[PDB]
C-alpha cells in the first residue's frame, strides 16, 4: 500500500501506455505496408499503359509531379540523368541466376507443343560492369509435352537479357524455328510478368503465357 | 525497491526511442496518401474514358449523369439534378486563391529554342462578381528562370485571366506586354487542387508551344 | 524520502501520453484508407479500357489467367474455366438477380422521346432458375420512368429476359402485347453488384433510346 | 565463444511467437463480434415490445428522452422536439424514399385472392418533397406480385402516397383508375432502412388483404 | 556487448509474463461469448413475438415467412421457399446425441412434495428412419439425486420419446416403469444446443408439474 | 557485421513480437470491454421485464443457466442464500453521498411545478451494520421554476431508501402533497435511471424524469 | 557529469516539499480573509452607530446619504440618489437562496427550559414575485435537535415567511403549526451572506425568547 | 542453484559445437557413398565378364539367365522369365531427361589435331513414342569449350538420336550439320545415371576418334 502498491501502479502504467504506443506504431505500418505500395503503383502502371505515350518511342519517363524525358539507354547506367533520379533509382534484377518461372498458357497459336505449362530456369546472368543498363541471361526453357503416340519433355537454351530501361526480358529463339519469348515487367511486381511469345523477325504475338515466379 | 524500479526505467527510456521513430513514420505516412493517390487515377480514367459532354460543357454526379453549360457550372442556383454542379468541392476558391504560386518545368517543343527551363506561375488578384460567380477573374505573375547567352536570366510578365470550375482551367493572358509571351493554361485535372497539367499556347489558335506540369508550393 | 524517484516517474510517463496524444491526433487529422467497394470500382473502370481477345458471345474468366470461354458455359456446373472461375460463387452470385432488386439513374434520351432527363428504373418482379439449365436465371422486371416532372405521372412496362453470368449483363424486353414500349440492357462490368451502365432499347433493333448510369436500392 | 549466448536468445523468442500462435489460433476459432445492424436489430425488436405512450398521430423523439411529438412536425426544420432528435439527420433519412427504392419479401395472402404465397415487391418511382412543406415526401411507386408460380404472370399496380418520417411508414395506394387493385402499408420499425414490416391492404379501409416482411435491394 | 545484451533479457522476460496473464485473458473470452449471446436474446424475444404460424407449424425465414407443417420440419425435401426448413443448423443431430448429459435443479410447484432437487436426463440411443427423416426416435435415463427419509437416494427411470427439429422440444415419456414417473419435456429455445427448458408433465394432460432448466455437461 | 549487427538483430525481433503480443492483448480487452458487458448486460434487462415473471411477487430471481428464487429480504443480507451467489456479489449503492443526479422531464401531470429540469442532491446514506438489504438515504430536491408574476426555487429535504433487492430507490414525500418519487435502476448501468414521481398512498405514476448522474 | 546533475536533483527535490508545505500554507491563508473581517468591523460598528434613517427605511451610500421606504428597498426603480438602492450586491437573492441551510446553537433566556441547544434553519422554496420584487417570499424548515426525557429528540416544523434586502431580515413564522413553535428572526448584519444573528419569538410582541447565530453549512 | 545450472550450461555449448562439426561428418559421407561404389565395381567387372548374350541382346536377372533383343529390351510386355526387362530401374527415363547436362573432358587420339578440350553434352528434348517404348528419341546439344588460333572459342551442334535401354548407350548424331562434327557415343556403364563413358565417332564405322567421359552436372 506504500513502498508495494506505489511502485505496481508505476508499472501496471508504464505498460498500458506501451501498448497504446505500439498500437499506433501498427496503424502507421498499415499504411506504409510495401505489399500495398506496389500493389497499388502495380495498378498505375496498367493506367500509363492506357494513356498517350508520356515520352517519345525511344526514352524513359522519370515520373513524379514533374516529368522528365531521358534516353533508355540512360536507365540503370551509372550516371544521374534525371533530376528526380528514377533512372538509377530502381536498378534490382528480377530474374536472377537460380530462379524459375512458371507460365500458364492461355492463348497459344504457335507453339509446337501448344502445351498447358512452360517452366522457364534462369542458369546464369551477368552485367558488364561498364553498361549497366543491360543485364545478360542464359536461360532453359522446359516443356512437358504427351500425346497419344509418344510422350516428349523437352528443356531448350536460350540467350537474353534484361532491360532495366523497360523491365522486359527478351529471350532469343531457342529453336530455329523464329520463335522467341519476350516478358515485360509490371514495373513493381516482379512475381508475375506475361509472356508473350513472338517471332523475333516481325515481332508478332501468337502466344500468350502469364509467369509467376515458382517459389 | 530499487531493482524493479529502477530497471522499470530501461523499460521505459525504450518507449522513448520507439515513440521518437514512431514520430518518423507518422511523417513518412503523410507522404503515401491513399484517399488523395485514388483520386488521381479516377481524375487520370475519367480523362480517358471522357466526360460524356460535349464540350463547354459541365458532367453531373456519376449516378444522375447529365449536361450543365459552363455558364451555370457554378453560378450559385441548383442546376443538376444531384446539384453537384454547387456542391462546394467543385467550386473551391482556395484553387488559385491570390498568393497560391506554382513550379515546374516547362519543356518546350514547339515556337522557342528555349532549353528546359522552369516557369513561375503566381496569382496575383482575384476578384469575384457577386452578380455571376461562374468566373474566378484573376491576375497573376509568370516568371521564367532560364539560362541565356552567359548567365541566369529571368523573363517574366504580367498576366490577366480567369478560372472555370467546370472544367477547372486557368487561363492566363499576357497583360498587353508587347513582348509577345506565351499565353499559360493549366487544367487541375489529377484529383486535387495542388497540381495541375499547363501548356504555353498562342491566344489565337491556342496550338501548344509547351508542356508545364506545375505543383503548388509549401508554405513552410 | 520515497516518492521522491516516483513522484516524477509518473510524470514522465504522463509527458509520454501527451506527446503521443498530440500524435494520434495528428493522425486522424489525415485521410483514412479507402474501402475496398472503391479500389474495386477502379481496377474495373481500368480493366474496361484494357484490350480484350475474347470474342462476341465470350466472357473472360474471372482468375488470374484471362481464358475466354463461352457464354453458354458460366456457372452450369461443370468447370470450364482452366481455374473454374467460371464457377466460383463471385462470378454466379445471384446479388443481381434476387427478387425485389431495382437499379436506377438518370436516364437521359437521347433517340425515342422528347422527355428531358427523368429518372429511370429497372427492377426486378420475378425470377426463376431452370433446374437443368443454369446458365441462365430467367426473370421478369418492370421499367419505370418519369413522364411529367410536375404531375408526376410515369411509364411503367412489364419486361422478360434473363441475366447472363458471362458479360454480366441484363438483358429485358418488354412482354409482347401492352403499347410495346421499351427494353433496357445493363451491364454490371462495373466492378460490383450495386452499379450499372443501363441503357433503354428498342427491343425489336436493341437501339438505344437513351442511356442512364444505374445504382441500387 | 560469443553466439553461444545469442543462438538460444533467438531461440527463446521463436519459442514465444508459437506460444503466441497457438493463441491467436484458438483465437480465430471463436465467434467474431457481432455487427452493428444486428444489435440495432434487437435493440428494436424489443423497444417494439416495450409500452408506448405516444397516441395515435404521435411518434417519439428518438433522443434519450422519450417525448411524443406530433407526426406532423417531424422533419420541418424547427427543432420540436426536447433535444431536436425530430431533426437530426439519422431521423430525416430520405434513404427510405430514395428514387428506385425496392422493398421485396414474402407474401402470404389472409383475405383477398386465392394466392399461395408469392413474392411482392414495392418499389418506389418517383418522389419529390414540396419545399415549404418538408413534413412529408410525397412519392410515387409500384406494387408487384407474383401471380402464376409456373408461367410466371405477374401483377403491377401503380400507387401514389407519402413517407411518414415520424411513423417512419410508407403508405401507399392505387392511383386511381387501373382496375382497383391494392395499396400497402410498410413500417420501417425494424431498426434501420433496409428492413420493413409490410402489409398489402385495400386502399378503402386500409384492411390487410396479405402481410409480407419486407428487406431492400 | 554484455550490457545491451544482457539487458534485452528483462525486455524478454516482460513478454514471458505477458504472454502468460494473456492466455488467461483468453480464457475469461471464451466465457463472455457475444455472437451467442445475442442469440439467447434473439431466440428470446422470438418467444414473446411467438412465431406467425400456428401451433404444430414451422416458421420459415424471417424474409420469406411462410408456415411448414412440421411433418415436413426437416424431412429433406425442400419444403420452404427459402429452405429454410432443411437448413444444416435447424437439423444439427447434436443437440441430441446419444451420450449427451444435461443437468440442472428441477423446482417442483405442482404434483409432488419434492425439496428443490436435480435432475439428469442422459440421451440413452437414438434412431432415425431413413424413410421418415422429420423425427429423431430415442431412448434416454433420467435421474433425480433427491434427499429423502435420511440420507442421499436416487429415484430414476427409462425413458423413450423423440425429438422435434421443427419444435425443437424433446419428449421423453417413461418406458411403462409402472412406478408412475412424470414425462419430461425439453424445448431448447435459447440459441443454442447446449440449454434447454423443461418440464416434468402428465402424459395426458401435459399439465406443468416442474420446471426444469438444463445445461448440457462439459465432457473435460 | 557481427558483435553489432548480430547484436541489433536479436533485438529488433524482441519488439517485432512485442507488438504482435500487446495487439493481441488488445483484442482480448476489446471483448472483455466492461463498457460494453454493462451495455449489453443493461440491454438484457428490458427483455427481462417483457417476459412473465420470473419469480414470485417478492422473490429475486439469481439468474444464470440454473434459476433459483429466493426472498427479496436475502438480497445483499451478508448470507449466501443463492446457489450462484447473485444475492451477494452486487451490493454497490449507486446513489451514494455527494453524488448529484439531473432528471430531463418529459411527462409531467402532477408536480407543482411542471419543472424543465429537477436536480436529485444525495446528503448523507448509512447502512445498519444488521440490515444490510436496505440503505438509508437523506435527500434535497432541487427545482428551478419561473414564472410571469414570479420566480421561485426549492430544495425539498426527503428521507429514502434504496432497496439491493431490486435497485430501486424510493424517496419519501418531501411536501405534504402525497408525491414521492420512485426510481428503479437498469441493474447494469447507474448513471441514469427513470424516476416516476407518485401517490405515496395509490403508488399512482403521473410524472417521469430520466436522471443522469452528474459528472 | 552524473555529479552536478545527480546533485542538481537534492536541490528539486527540495522544492518538492516546498511546494508541498506551501499547500498548506495556502489552506490556512484562506481561513484568514481581511477584506471579509474588516466587513464584520465595518458592519459591526454601523450597527453601533445605526444607521441614520427611522425604521422600516434604507439607508443609501455613505456620500449621498438618504433615506428610502424598504418598499422600493430593491424594487427595480433606481430611488436613491447613488442608486445604492438597486446595486446588486445588496440584493444578492443567494443570502437565502432555496436549499441553504443555517445551524448554530440556540441559547434560551426567556420563554422555554431548553438547554442550550441547537436549531437548523433550512430553506425549503423561494419564490419572487416580478410586479414586485422588494421581497423574496420563502418557505423553510425549522429543527431543534435538542434533549428531552431520555435521549436525542428533534422538535422541527414547517415555516412560511420573506426576506427584506434592505434590513438583511429572514423573518420565519410557523406554518400554523398548531404545536405552538417560536417564529424565528435573522438578520445577516456581519458583512457577508454566511452569517446571520438570530432569535425566537412571539409573532405577536416579537418578545425574543432566544439567541441564536446561526452559519451557513458548508457544502462539501 | 546457480552453479550447477550456471555449469550445466558450458555442458551444452559443447553439444553445440558437437552438433555443429556433427553437420560437417554428414557432408563428408554423403560423398563416400558404399551402395554406389560397390555398383561401379559390379558393372566395371561385368563389362569384363561381359553380358553371355551375343551383341544387340539384353541379359537377364542373374538367376534366371537369358537372352532377349533389344527391341523388347524395354518394351512394356514382359519378355525375360525375371521381367527383368520390364524392371522400372533398367528403364528410368531420367537418364537422358530432357535438361540433363553432361560435361567432361575430351581427349582426343584419332581424328583432330585438338588440345584436352571440353565437350558438353546437354538433352535439348525427349520424345517417347507410345507405341514403341523400347526407345527414347531426342534431340541435344553438343558444345565443346576448345582454344584455337588465339583465345577462347566455341565448336557446338545440334544433334538428334536416341537412348537404348537394353545397353544403356545414348547415340548423338549430328542435325545434318554440314561443318562435319563427330557423332558422340555415350554408355552409361558405371552403375548409376549420373556418369557414362562416351566416344567421338564416325556415324559410318563408328571407329573412335576420342575418350569422353561425362558426369551429369549439378544443379544447385
Ligand atoms: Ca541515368
Ligand atoms: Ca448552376
Ligand atoms: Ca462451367
Ligand atoms: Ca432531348
Ligand atoms: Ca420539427
Ligand atoms: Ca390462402
Ligand atoms: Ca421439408
Ligand atoms: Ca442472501
Ligand atoms: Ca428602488
Ligand atoms: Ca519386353
Ligand atoms: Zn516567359
Ligand atoms: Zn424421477
Ligand atoms: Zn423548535
Ligand atoms: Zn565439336
Amino acid at each position: 500500500q506504500s513502498h508495494d502498491e506505489i511502485i505496481d501502479k508505476l508499472i501496471e502504467r508504464t505498460n498500458k501506455i506501451t501498448t497504446s504506443i505500439s498500437h499506433v506504431e501498427s496503424l502507421l505500418d498499415d499504411r506504409l505496408d510495401p505489399k500495398r505500395i506496389r500493389k497499388a503503383g502495380s495498378l498505375r502502371h496498367r493506367v500509363e499503359e492506357l494513356e498517350d505515350p508520356s515520352c517519345d518511342e525511344h526514352e524513359h519517363q522519370c515520373g513524379g509531379d514533374d516529368p522528365q524525358c531521358i534516353s533508355k539507354l540512360f536507365v540503370c547506367d551509372g550516371h544521374n540523368d534525371c533530376r528526380n533520379g528514377e533512372d538509377e533509382k530502381d536498378c534490382t534484377l528480377p530474374t536472377k541466376a537460380g530462379d524459375k518461372f512458371i507460365g500458364d498458357v492461355c492463348f497459344d497459336h504457335c507453339t509446337k507443343r501448344r502445351p498447358e505449362h512452360m517452366t522457364l530456369a534462369f542458369e546464369s546472368s551477368s552485367i558488364a560492369a561498364f553498361f549497366t543498363p543491360i543485364a545478360d541471361l542464359h536461360v532453359h526453357i522446359e516443356i512437358e509435352s504427351e500425346t497419344d503416340e509418344d510422350e516428349s519433355e523437352v528443356s531448350m537454351p536460350a540467350d537474353g537479357e534484361y532491360s532495366f530501361a523497360d523491365h522486359r526480358l527478351t529471350i532469343h529463339p531457342p529453336e530455329e524455328d523464329g520463335l522467341g519469348l519476350v516478358g515485360e515487367f509490371d514495373g513493381y511486381n516482379f512475381d508475375r510478368f506475361v509472356g508473350h511469345i513472338v517471332h523475333e523477325l516481325s515481332e508478332e504475338v501468337c502466344a500468350e503465357f502469364i509467369f509467376h515466379r515458382k517459389k | 525497491l530499487d531493482p524493479r524500479l529502477g530497471a522499470n526505467a530501461f523499460l521505459i527510456i525504450r518507449l522513448d526511442r520507439i515513440i521518437e521513430k514512431l514520430r518518423t513514420k507518422l511523417d513518412e505516412a503523410e507522404k503515401i496518401d491513399p484517399e488523395h493517390f485514388v483520386s488521381e487515377i479516377d481524375a487520370r480514367v475519367t480523362k480517358i474514358e471522357g466526360t460524356h459532354c460535349e464540350k463547354r460543357t459541365f458532367q453531373c454526379g456519376g449516378n444522375e449523369q447529365e449536361c450543365i453549360s459552363d455558364l451555370l457550372v457554378c453560378d450559385g442556383h441548383k442546376d443538376c439534378h444531384n446539384a453537384h454542379d454547387e456542391d462546394p468541392d467543385v467550386c473551391d476558391t482556395s484553387v488559385v486563391k491570390a498568393g497560391n504560386v506554382f513550379s515546374g518545368t516547362s519543356t518546350w517543343h514547339g515556337c522557342l529554342a528555349r532549353e528546359d527551363h522552369v516557369t513561375r506561375i503566381t496569382i496575383t488578384a482575384s476578384k469575384r462578381r457577386k452578380f455571376f460567380t461562374a468566373r474566378i477573374w484573376l491576375r497573376a505573375l509568370v516568371e521564367s528562370e532560364l539560362e541565356r547567352h552567359g548567365e541566369n536570366v529571368t523573363s517574366s510578365f504580367n498576366a490577366k485571366g480567369y478560372y472555370n470550375f467546370a472544367s477547372r482551367r486557368l487561363i492566363l493572358l499576357p497583360t498587353d506586354d508587347h513582348d509577345d509571351h506565351l499565353a499559360v493554361v493549366c487544367s487541375f485535372n489529377r484529383g486535387d487542387n495542388e497540381r495541375a497539367e499547363c501548356h504555353r499556347v498562342t491566344e489565337a489558335t491556342l496550338h501548344q508551344c509547351a508542356d508545364l506540369f506545375v505543383t503548388l508550393e509549401e508554405h513552410d | 524520502r520515497f516518492q521522491y524517484l516516483v513522484k516524477n516517474q509518473n510524470l514522465h510517463i504522463d509527458y509520454l501520453a501527451k506527446k503521443l496524444h498530440d500524435i494520434e491526433e495528428e493522425y486522424n487529422k489525415l485521410t483514412h484508407d479507402v474501402d475496398k467497394k472503391t479500389i474495386r470500382q477502379l481496377k474495373a473502370r481500368i480493366s474496361n479500357l484494357e484490350e480484350h481477345h475474347c470474342d462476341e458471345h465470350e466472357s473472360e474468366c474471372r482468375g488470374d489467367v484471362p481464358e475466354c470461354i463461352h457464354d453458354l458455359l458460366f456457372c452450369d456446373g461443370e468447370k470450364d474455366c482452366r481455374d473454374g472461375s467460371d464457377e466460383d460463387p463471385e462470378t454466379c452470385s445471384l446479388n443481381i438477380t434476387h427478387v425485389g432488386s431495382s437499379y436506377t439513374g438518370l436516364a437521359t434520351w437521347t433517340s425515342c422521346e422528347d422527355l428531358n432527363p427523368d429518372h429511370a428504373i429497372v427492377t426486378i418482379t420475378a425470377a426463376h432458375r431452370k433446374s437443368f439449365f443454369p446458365n441462365r436465371v430467367w426473370l421478369r422486371a418492370t421499367l419505370s420512368y418519369e413522364l411529367d416532372e410536375h404531375d408526376h405521372t410515369v411509364s411503367t412496362t412489364q419486361l422478360r429476359g434473363f441475366y447472363n453470368f458471362g458479360k454480366r449483363e441484363l438483358l429485358l424486353a418488354p412482354l409482347k402485347g401492352q403499347s410495346e414500349g421499351y427494353g433496357v440492357i445493363c451491364d454490371f462490368n462495373l466492378g460490383d453488384d450495386d452499379h450499372a451502365d443501363c441503357k433503354i432499347v428498342v427491343p425489336s433493333s436493341l437501339f438505344v433510346c437513351a442511356h442512364f448510369n444505374a445504382q441500387r436500392y
